[PDB]
RNA sequence: CACGCCCCGCCGGCGGAUGCCUCGGCCCGGGCGGCGACGAAGAGCGCGGCGGAGCGCGAGACGCGGUGCGGACCCGCCCGCCCCGAGAAGCACCGAUCCUCGAACGCAGCGCGCCCCGGCGCCGCCGCCUCGGCGCCUGC
RNA sequence: GGCGGGCCUGAGGCGGCGGGGGCGACGGGCGGAACUUAAGCAUAUCAGUACGCCCCGGAGGAGAAACCAACCGGGAUUCCCCGCUAGCGGCGAGCGACGCGGGAGGAGCCCGCCCCGAAGGCGCGCUGUGGGGCCGCGAGGGGGCCCGAGGGCCCCGCCCGAGAGGGUGCAAGCCCCGUACGGCGAGUAGCGCUGCUUGAGCGUGCAGCGCGAAGGGAGGCGCGGCCCUUCCAAGGCUAAAUACGCCCCGGGACCGAUAGCGGACCAAGUAGCGCGAGCGAACGGUGAAAAGGACGCCCUGCGGCCGCUCAAAAGACCUGAACCCGGCCGGCCGCCGGCCCGCCGGCCCCGUCUCGAAACACGGACCGAGGAG
RNA sequence: GCAGAGGCCCCGGGGGCGAAGGCGGCGCGCAGGCCCCGCCGGACCGGCCUCUGGUGCAGAUCUCGGCAGCAGUAGCCGCUACUCCGCGCCCCGGAGGACUGAGGGGGAGACGGGUUCCGCGGCGCCUGCAUCUGGCCGCGGGUGACUCGGGCCUAAGCGGCGG
């Protein structure tokens, strides 16, 4: 998804599929969509990846290939320390809060 | 040195450098004045409305406080057939849904059963004087 | 000059009175490089003259190109609300409360109402 | 605070003091030097507010 | 005291206001009490010093009564007529002496024809003061 | 450098022109009672483009 | 020849001024500028030195269509906003 | 004796301490979140009657146009308004202009094009037009 | 053999529409140190830190259970208070969650699958479209005594829904501006073997390669057999409470020009310096007003002398310390004590390390500022 | 004792009938320190109680700024050298004497500087003495190409390339 979104960077990536496998290389078979077309723009169901916040979802990591490395997809115990994200829950736990009537 | 308890202190980390883990309170004061007027704009937008909403009597969670009860997320839809209601109308009267709730006991239906019915009652539904005069609840509804 | 009368000439004569303006300028100078001025007055001003000219010139061919491609959409890059580079690619409300159109049938079932808890 | 200054000391052999130098041998970064960082510089970290019951 | 929480009480942001102030609010602060008999024919206390306006300054210094010769708006004074400092030579540059306009009191003033209207502005609107605002 | 690039001639060129003294007039305009310009460039004493 | 006479043979120059920032910078040899970070697309604004930041970035300079834009949201372009919408 | 010291007391030098200030900082809360191919951020040149810095602008250049206030000045000379409207300083707010470089866009940066003067960059998406293929067939 | 017509992969070109780059913050995804600590040092630790890289947005991420728990149970997310424990670790140095409880805030849903099958968003598409803020008015102070000038005293008063402040020639509610006061689910889960990480320990989360299901996951000690309690992974959306610079506004028991930003100064990221990456100073105050130096007498000319303006020369500028120096006048002069006072007596250079300093041990020419629990 | 804060100073603390600071001189306190006086200064300043603190210097080869004694001291010796008369300045002209010595202290270019070039004025700076001199300062100017060079071509090289 990485490489797909950095050679179009002006379409926005959906999910991916799998296509086949040699045992030099994988092929995995990107799903991308046009933010602009004005079928996209007028179409209720998919209107959200025209939303700006979703523009460039595989650099941030926001796809389901991203929600499994960082672990999202794991739910409960042994995700709750990287549920706001990897690093901030790390932040929200490591703060001294000096809370001002103390 | 003598007699000291071992300190349990966490040496800290990134003092001066990376990012910024001190967070001193000195907005607590203005926080609240914050707060205080978004929650008066909130009110102000459905004057009859309450700004919160009726919320399950439950049990609190684990032997320790198991005899006390706590207010949930929402009423579970066999709750719903003791007022009689359908998950959208529970919405449009107020009344917050958990579907996902599950009694976990017939006793629990009641006390809840009890809390529906009493909301029903207490609420008058508007669909113009009368909107002026409505006196909107403010706190948590029959806490 | 006064850009009331500059609206008044006709939009030839416009262009007839920058020309004597264009020149005007360049007669001052030369007495500027002659000089071993008094506050030249009239270069200061007529500096300012060739723009009061082009401005009226420029408002008349503005509004007109602007009115040519009124009704048409794909109207000319400059006459098109100019807005931002973020309004530009905004969708409007109406894109984005556009909801799914099962979702808008459920939301009439039940929709708000005003309820006042004694 | 006195801290936006590249100084490194110059070391021994030179004459001058070890104390952080800026490039001009110009004295930096020191609690007594001209526009050195002061030496525990004051902090908002202090409890202005004291408790009482 | 200053209920209003923008009005600025810190020193610096005052003077910094009086300092770098621009002509219009320069000017309303160019203002001198207005003489018993003009204050009542207008029913206004102070108006702005113009450049020739009639002026009794009752500053110690240089005391007097003249029309007013020039304003100096960037240093908040006004050059009278007839009011100068002791000339080293008989004949010299006459040099005015600054008189703040807080000092003067504005005997007669320049009516212009635009000071008759803004002077009615303020009428209309101490009317409006005087039946509780 | 006799031969020189039109680029490189008219950065030169701003630096000559802009060697000037504060204009009598201004000094007392302003009432800076300060001349000097201080960006004033001697050619030997300086070394300008390094 | 170390120092004295080694500077004398200095006949050339090294570095030139740069198209992107106008700074003697732009190596003649490499075609590179290192403050200006001409010729890629990206400038070179490394944070091991926020002093090297501050020198040339936003605001350090005329901002013409950044102000004048700023203006209208705090004046009229938000009208303009819900036009557009 | 001078010198040199200490100067008993007296004047004057060099220096910038001290004491007061003070449109600047620093910290704290608010509010905001408003850039760009409709050319951004930056930079380079140029622009003032007398004009070097800085600011501001962009060959319409120390600004031009419209709108409402505002109400007599314009930091030097000068010239310019002066007036119940005739309109200087100031103030918002919209309309335009916008030179070279720059994400930088005919190609190199300072010079060379090609086309009909409209022009002439690249990656996308979606149409459209013109097309290839012993891909798959179907006729001839 | 050739030659058209569709379908399908691929070419060139045009039209519209987007992309790029900029932010010393906050937010996401990464690649990733080392000094440091362990009184050494390899795991550890610093630290999932700097820095490099790519991304958005006003927030961002997160988010509607393959959740917690074991109860007379809860029930999306985020943030707060709380317990800083359970654990981990050359079990060393260190490290370290969560679930409860009390709060802020509260909002839920869609696709696939599946039935109908162009009813559609119809030059596409049956490999499946579609349905289920601004503008303003704005009070009330007179004499006397006296000063360069009251904003000073001294008698008397006036306005206050205004006595916050600033300006004005001395300390001003009443001289001016203001202020109070208004208005307009499959190459997956799993499993094996390695690496990476976590407090997660026969494994917290991840990944490579091999191998790969159907009812499958979890319940914090593994492995099989039997139950229970609880959920549906391998697809998405979603406000709120949370964060934070530049930027603007107020307040500071804040610093007051060697201070406070590097930068209070008409020109500070400047003058400069470095090939370059980069480094980076110094410099505020005349007065109430420039009234910024009359008349002269002089002079080879400069430059002086009286004065002038001024409350004052305050004269290139407020006060003007010490060091140090020149005129004058006086003495023979270190300290401590005694005495009128030049005589006696005592007196090694301080700080420091050290058993031991006047040390031929070291730092200190002087003096002012800054300088360390 | 220092520096701020919340009080107080019985007609509302001391202040241009002279505040803080400067400078001498007393008195007090074991001492830190204090107090008055006179003069310079010219507008702010305290006592007492409580409170906070970036709170007291002789030293750190301390920072930073001034600056002494050395000291009218060391030093102004690279390339042979100037003199006379013209006011005669080291400038200029006339006359002598010489030097660089044709790999020139000569005539010019590449590069580097970037107006240093020129005419006129002037020495405020600088001309490591002097100046009437000038590379210094002000004030105006000053570089003209079909044929010389760039541009062009390729060399070493380096970019570009469906990827």
């Amino acid at each position: 998804e990485q490489k797909v979104g950095r050679r179009l960077p002006s379409l926005r990536v959906l999910n991916s599929y799998w296509v086949a496998q040699d045992g030099s290389y994988k092929w995995y078979e990107v799903i991308l969509i046009d933010p602009f077309h004005p079928w996209i723009r007028n179409d209720p169901k998919i209107n959200w990846i025209c939303n700006p916040v979703m523009k460039r979802r595989e650099c941030r990591g926001l796809t389901s290939a991203g929600r499994k490395a960082r672990g999202l997809h794991n739910k409960g115990i042994g995700a709750m320390k990287l549920r706001p994200s990897k690093r901030a829950a790390w932040k929200r736990n490591h703060t001294r809060s000096l809370r001002r009537y103390r | 040195g003598r007699n000291v308890a071992f300190s349990n202190m966490r040496r800290y980390k990134c003092t001066n450098k990376g990012p910024n883990l001190i967070k001193n309170w000195f907005n607590q004061p203005a926080r609240k004045i914050r707060r205080r007027q978004t929650r008066l704009q909130k009110a102000k937008a459905i004057f009859p409305c309450p700004l919160q909403k009726l919320r399950p009597s439950v049990t609190r969670c684990s032997q320790k406080f198991n005899l006390t009860q706590r207010i949930g997320r929402g009423f579970t839809l066999r709750e719903l057939q003791g007022v009689g209601l359908s998950a959208g109308k529970a919405r449009q009267i107020g009344i917050a849904v958990d579907p996902r709730r599950k009694n976990k006991s017939e006793e629990s239906v009641a006390r809840n059963v009890a809390r529906l019915k009493e909301y029903l009652s207490k609420v008058t539904i508007f669909s113009p004087e009368e909107i002026q005069q409505a006196i909107q609840h403010q706190g948590v509804v029959m806490p | 000059l006064k850009a009331k009368d500059l609206v008044g000439l006709s939009q030839e004569d416009l262009q007839r009175k920058l020309a004597d303006l264009k020149r005007e300028l360049l007669s001052l100078r030369t007495m500027k490089a002659t000089a071993g001025p008094e506050r030249i007055a009239r270069f200061r001003v007529c500096k300012k003259d060739v723009a009061r000219v082009l401005t009226v010139i420029n408002q008349k061919a503005r509004d007109e190109a602007r009115a040519a491609f009124e009704g048409a959409e794909h109207i000319p890059k400059t006459f098109r609300p100019r807005l931002t580079h973020a309004m530009r690619c905004q969708l409007t409300e109406k894109q984005k409360r556009l909801l799914p159109s099962k979702l808008m049938k459920r939301k009439l079932q039940f929709p708000k109402l005003k309820y006042a808890v004694k | 605070a006195g801290v936006q200054c590249t100084a490194h000391s110059w070391g021994p052999g030179r004459a001058v003091a070890r104390l952080p130098r800026k490039h001009g041998g110009i004295g930096a970064y020191a609690n007594f030097a001209r526009g050195g960082h002061m030496a525990h510089p004051t902090t908002v970290i202090r409890r202005w507010c004291r408790k009482v019951n | 005291m200053k209920l209003n929480s923008a009005v600025t009480a810190s020193r610096r942001k005052c003077r910094k206001a009086y300092f770098t102030a621009n002509a219009e609010t320069r000017a309303k602060m160019m203002s001198s009490r207005l003489s018993k008999e003009l204050r009542a024919e207008h029913k206004i206390k102070t108006m702005p010093i113009r450049r020739g306006d009639i002026v009794e300054i009752f500053t110690g210094g240089h005391k007097g009564t003249g029309k007013v010769v020039e304003v100096r708006r960037r240093d908040y004074k006004i050059c009278v007529e007839g009011i100068n400092q002791k000339a080293r030579n008989p004949e010299a540059k006459p040099v005015p002496y600054p008189i703040h306009p807080s000092n003067c009191i504005i005997k007669e003033l320049y009516m212009n024809g635009s000071r008759y209207r803004a002077i009615k502005r303020r009428q209309e609107r101490n009317a409006e003061r005087l039946a509780r605002i | 450098t006799a031969n020189k690039t039109l680029s490189r001639k008219l950065r030169l060129a701003k630096k000559t022109k802009t060697n000037k003294n504060i204009p009598r007039w201004v000094i007392a305009k302003d009432h800076l009672k300060k001349t000097w310009n201080y960006k004033r460039h001697h050619w030997r004493r300086s070394h300008l483009k390094l | 020849s170390k120092g004295t006479a080694s500077f004398g043979k200095r006949h050339t120059r090294i570095h030139g001024s740069c198209r992107r920032c106008g700074k003697h910078s732009f190596h003649l040899q490499k075609h590179e500028c290192a403050s200006c970070g001409y010729p890629s697309a990206k400038m070179r604004r490394y944070n091991w030195s926020y002093k090297s930041l501050r020198r040339r970035t936003q605001g350090t300079g005329s901002m013409s269509h950044m102000r004048k834009v700023y203006r209208a949201y705090n004046s009229g372009t938000l009208k303009a906003n819900a036009r557009k919408y």
